[PDB]
DNA sequence: ACGTGATTTATGGCG
DNA sequence: GTCGCCATAAATCAC
């Protein structure tokens, strides 16, 4: 089943993702050892947070027309 | 919450496609349209009612009977 | 407490 | 062979 991820875990994700939106497989290395999650959901949750930006950018654009 | 006729829309839609409960793109824009609602709305009522209505089969029942049309 | 709509982890297909 | 995008499942949040 699936795991929730920290306060702490979530917070350091976003802060990374701000700074690059893609990580290196290098980079990917370095948070799943700090956060103690696999490179796999490093991976995924890059993916999804990707997925998270252009649903809400789409929400401001249907509002932004709306007007 | 949804105003009871867009949740009326959406009810008479997946139990008239129950057999494949997954509307395309273009079914999603135009129930959208239809209920007055976002297309990311249309996807999580489906998504949510597919995982749901098998819960209680019961009531799954008593929603086909009501909601046929 | 639980129902509802939304959001957060996780999968498999495919380019 | 790997990774990103996509739609979706399943669990969980928030009121």
């Amino acid at each position: 089943g699936r795991q929730t991820y920290t306060r702490y875990q979530t917070l350091e994700l976003e802060k990374e993702f701000h700074t690059n939106h893609y990580l290196t497989r290098r980079r990917r290395i370095e948070m799943a050892h700090a956060l103690s999650l696999t490179e796999r959901q490093i991976k995924i949750w890059f993916q999804n947070r990707r997925m998270k930006l252009k649903k809400e950018i789409q929400a401001i654009k249907e509002l932004n027309e709306q007007e | 919450n949804f105003s009871k006729q867009a949740s009326e829309i959406l009810n008479e839609y997946f139990y008239s496609h129950l057999s494949n409960p997954y509307p395309s793109e273009e079914a999603k824009e135009e129930l959208a349209r239809k209920c007055g609602i976002t297309v990311s709305q249309v996807s999580n009522w489906f998504g949510n009612k597919r995982i749901r209505y098998k819960k209680n089969i019961g009531k799954a029942q008593e929603e086909a009977n009501l909601y046929a049309a």
